């Protein structure tokens, strides 16, 4: 459907080479998303006890 | 004064008439800058002058028309649109003029046309530019200057342009370039430079490339440049060759088969780099589009209708062929190298795993002789390309066929993991790495368990680039224990695993790899926390007290950095201290949700000071901003409604961090802590509340920040209804007018960036509803009289949710959400709701899409909705 | 002779 | 047709 990312290939494809491609910055969100998902759980874990389906 | 004189004094390597020429030059740019171009471009078009003081004067003009700012850009473009049209005239007429009047080969006058065309072919100032171009390259009256000029003018304006305005004119340009692109041409430099047009004049030729004997003509024009003897040119051919095969696919069988396949491969194996690079990355494209191609064939398939495009299976045809050249391009490495150099033997690996990944289990039978002869090998090129070859091919295949090769293949990595050269035993870490990542039942395996850590534990000591190798093996080697463990290990967490007997020592070697003093090179530093971070969540009930240990340490490391911010002198300096400071507070993040509650009350009072001076101190920065509320929030999430105690001294922080809307990312942070905050304090955050409800509807009223964080912000008023309950009604009839704006807002359908975007706004109002329905609804058995403060508004949010049901494209978080709405309203009135709900049959509809898709919570939630609603209607 | 146009 |  989209478009994929391109850039300039000995830039682009470097980071495929090796355990080139996770320097802080793409640790950092990864971090950020699973402590996003970790509190969407809680809240519709949380939710349901009102309700008692 | 001849301003001739004056570029000549500003060429001169005298600052003392430098600078005065160039405040001049300067001075006759703003004194007037019509008339300064006219001088400039008579200096320009002579050829008597001397070729330093055209190119100075060409200088000046390149400079006033572009820029690589793009809004300088805009505005120099609008100031030249503002000169008369005669003055303009003069300057076009002596720029047109200097093409083909200069015997050097680079030349100012091709940019000065590229820029003057790019400042005006979007309002059609100019008509008589193209056929200009046109008729110099078509001229056969020689003049190779002026050919390779024009050539070269025509390739500048293609990269520049809006590409929606060469759209009307791609019919003449295309004519020209293709005419100087020909073999009859005898310069090299004109073939070179219509080849290097093609390949920017390609993106707005689709009508030209869809149209079948013009497609032709283009790719047999195109592959005869491959074959030319310059390089130069064989160079910028493959280049243009590899972005059609990207743009253009389904329309390359007639040519792959007799032409581009051998192209390919015999540029693949030549002796010089630049050439055997783009040979590769044809094939390394070929891979991208066959992959995506078969995603898509899976997707049609699943919902039984064929798909748009089919795939042709080049990749998977061309395995015999590429493989034995891949192999033997990972040889080719110099006995001194540096780790950022993109080479042909660095490209052959990125190559061989994205076909792994492609053509899956049909690559083994190629590679695994290459890596069963050449693993022992006295010469140690070919031992490491041996392990980098068994290295790549991990990802693709079936694990089931796979791992009883690495079950006899680990005692000899065993052995290649202390190897004399530097080079094998990075190579020999990565594979392992690989081997712990996708085959981690394999590697636990205890009949070679206890080498394999001693050998990692061993080789956290030794060179810079092997010990960040060795640390992402540690940490897969972690999560594959733990893992292993929590299959057998029942209901809540293990109790003992396979790491929990060595689980001591491996701490402490992380500790002792983060203090290193050449910890900068190779990410050295922030792989040994990342690792130590792994390690720690991993952790079995058996491991607690060396957490207790860690928990310390890294306290007292925190204690620490806060002393050492006065003693920064330099950029770089900060930017080593800031790296620090966020993997700090990751580090603590990930104890902190592991320790018990009973040794988590002791340390909370430190760790909220160190957190409260770290955010004071600090010059802003971001970064440490978002990492200080985050640590925060799961400060509280563990803390529970101990928390309050605090609350006073944090209260001008959690208000500085939502009153500052410069930055977006740490005003979300702040209200995710907000939710957070009032999720886990209850009905102790009433005193605090007033200036947050204030804060956020100021950040609603304002209208440039970002867009995303207005979804938030409603779901936390939700969230805060749900915290307070009866004590909402003096907020109730604000925020329901804010959430009918909210509600009646729309957006176009034309682009998914915007729909995505919509779905959830929706989301968001929808849980906000939501929150305030069983906020007013109370905690009782029988329904409290608070909640017919709402009653008005019933009709509206039916219409709204009607509204949603009428359309055709959902997010299933959507309807998940709406059939939650709808239960929270038959449970809140009484069987006055039946008469409007009967009414609309769309959420009846819904209410069955719910239960038919595959998500479970919609499913859940909209059984249970329609069973209150089957429940309302049978009591008649 | 250019031979060829497109259009 | 194409006739390289
Ligand atoms: N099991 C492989 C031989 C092999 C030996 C060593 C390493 C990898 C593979 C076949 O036969």
């Amino acid at each position: 459907m989209s478009t994929n990312e391109n850039a300039n290939t000995p830039a682009a494809r470097l980071h495929r080479f090796k355990n080139k491609g996770k320097d802080s910055t793409e640790m950092r969100r990864r971090r950020i998303e699973v402590n996003v998902e970790l509190r969407k759980a809680k809240k519709d874990d949380q939710m349901l006890k009102r309700r008692n389906v | 004064m001849e301003l001739i004189t004056i570029l000549e004094k500003t060429v001169s390597p005298d600052r003392l008439e430098l600078e005065a020429a160039q405040k001049f030059l300067e001075r006759a740019a703003v004194e007037n800058l019509p008339t300064f171009l006219v001088e400039l471009s008579r200096v320009l078009a002579n050829p008597g002058n001397s070729q330093v003081a055209r190119v100075a004067a060409g200088l000046q003009i390149k400079n006033s028309l572009t820029s690589k700012d793009p809004d300088i850009k805009a505005q120099y473009q609008q100031r030249w649109l503002a000169i008369d049209a005669n003055a303009r005239r003069e300057v076009k007429n002596y720029v047109l003029h200097t093409l083909g009047t200069e015997t050097y080969r680079p030349s100012s006058a091709s940019q000065c046309v590229a820029g003057i065309a790019c400042a005006e072919i979007p309002v059609n100032q100019w008509p008589e530019l193209i056929p200009q171009l046109v008729a110099n390259v078509t001229n056969p009256n020689s003049t190779e200057h002026m050919k390779e000029s024009t050539l070269e003018a025509i390739g500048y304006i293609c990269q520049d342009i809006d590409p929606e305005q060469l759209q009307d004119k791609s019919n003449e340009i295309l004519t020209a370039i293709i005419q100087g692109m020909r073999k009859e041409e005898p310069s090299n430099n004109v073939k070179l430079a219509a080849t290097n047009a093609l390949l920017n004049s390609l993106e707005f030729t689709k009508a030209n490339f869809d149209k079948e004997s013009e497609r032709h003509f283009i790719m047999q024009v195109v592959c005869e440049a491959t074959q030319c003897p310059d390089t130069r040119v064989r160079v910028a051919a493959l280049q243009n060759l590899v972005k059609i095969m990207s743009l253009y696919y389904q329309y390359m069988e007639t040519y792959m088969g007799p032409a581009l396949f051998a192209i390919t491969i015999e540029a693949m194996k030549s002796d010089i780099d630049e050439v055997a690079l783009q040979g590769i990355e044809f094939w390394s494209n070929v891979c991208d589009e066959e992959m995506d191609l078969a995603i898509e064939a899976s997707e049609a398939a699943e919902q039984g209708r064929p798909p748009e495009h089919t795939s042709k299976f080049y990749a998977k045809g061309a395995l015999q062929y590429l493989v034995p050249i891949l192999t033997q391009t990972l040889t080719k490495q110099d006995e001194n190298d540096d780790d950022d150099d993109w080479n042909p033997c660095k490209a052959a690996g990125v190559c061989l795993m994205l076909l792994a990944t492609c053509c899956e289990d049909d690559i083994v039978p190629h590679v695994l002789p290459f890596i069963k002869e050449h693993i022992k090998n006295p010469d140690w090129r070919y031992r490491d390309a041996a392990v980098m070859a068994f290295g790549c091919i991990l990802e693709g295949p079936e694990p089931s066929q796979l791992k009883p090769l690495v079950i006899q293949a680990m005692p000899t990595l065993i052995e290649l993991m202390k190897d004399p050269s530097v080079v094998v035993r990075d190579t020999a870490a990565w594979t392992v790495g690989r081997i712990c990542e996708l085959l981690p039942e394999a590697a636990i395996n205890d009949v070679y368990l206890a080498p394999l850590l001693q050998c990692l534990i061993e080789g956290l000591s030794a060179e810079p680039r092997v010990a960040s190798n060795v640390c992402w093996a540690f940490s897969s080697l972690a999560e594959a224990a733990y893992e292993a463990a929590d299959v057998a290990d029942d209901q809540e967490e293990p109790a003992t695993y396979c790491l929990s007997s060595s689980f001591e020592l491996i701490v402490q070697k992380l500790l002792e790899t983060t203090d290193r003093p050449d910890g900068h090179q190779n990410n050295l530093r922030s792989s040994a926390y990342e690792s130590l971070m792994e390690i720690v969540k991993n952790s079995a009930k058996d491991c607690y007290p060396a957490v207790q240990k860690t928990t310390l340490v890294i306290m007292e490391r925190l204690q620490q950095v806060l002393q050492m911010e006065s003693h920064i002198q330099s950029t770089s300096d900060r930017i080593q201290f800031n790296d620090l400071q966020s993997l700090l507070c990751a580090t603590l993040q990930n104890v902190l949700r592991k320790v018990q509650h009973q040794d988590a009350l002791q340390i909370s009072d430190v760790v909220m000071a160190s957190l409260l001076r770290m955010f004071q101190s600090t010059a802003g920065s971001g970064g440490v901003q978002e990492d200080a509320l985050m640590a925060v929030s799961t400060l509280v999430e563990v803390l529970g409604g101990e928390f309050l105690k605090y609350m006073e001294a944090f209260k001008p922080f959690l208000g500085i961090g939502l009153k500052n809307y410069a930055e977006y990312q740490v005003c979300l942070a702040a209200v995710g802590l907000v939710g957070d905050l009032c999720r886990a304090l209850q009905s102790n955050i009433i005193p605090f509340c007033d200036e947050v409800m204030q804060l956020l509807l100021e950040n609603l009223g304002n209208e440039n920040v970002h867009r995303s964080v207005k979804p938030q912000i409603l779901s936390v008023f939700g969230d805060i209804a749900l915290a307070i309950g009866g004590e909402f009604k003096k907020y109730l009839e604000v925020v329901l007018n804010t959430l009918q704006q909210a509600s009646q807002a729309q957006v176009d359908k034309s682009d998914y960036d915007m729909v995505d975007y919509l779905n959830e706004l929706r989301e968001s109002c929808l849980e906000a509803y939501t929150g305030i329905v069983q906020g007013l609804k109370g905690d009782q058995e029988n329904v409290h009289p608070d909640v017919m403060l709402v009653q008005p508004r019933v009709e509206f949010i039916l219409s709204f949710i009607d509204h949603i049901a009428g359309d055709e494209d959902h997010t299933d978080g959507v309807v998940a959400c709406a059939a939650g709405l709808i239960g929270d309203l038959c449970t809140a009135f009484g069987k006055d709701v039946l008469k409007l709900v009967e009414a609309r049959p769309m959420i009846h509809e819904l209410l069955t899409e719910g239960r038919r898709s595959k998500t479970n919570k919609a499913k859940t939630l909209a059984r249970w909705a329609t069973k209150e609603l089957r429940k309302l209607k049978n009591q008649a | 002779k250019p031979a060829f146009s497109f259009g | 047709a194409f006739s390289f």
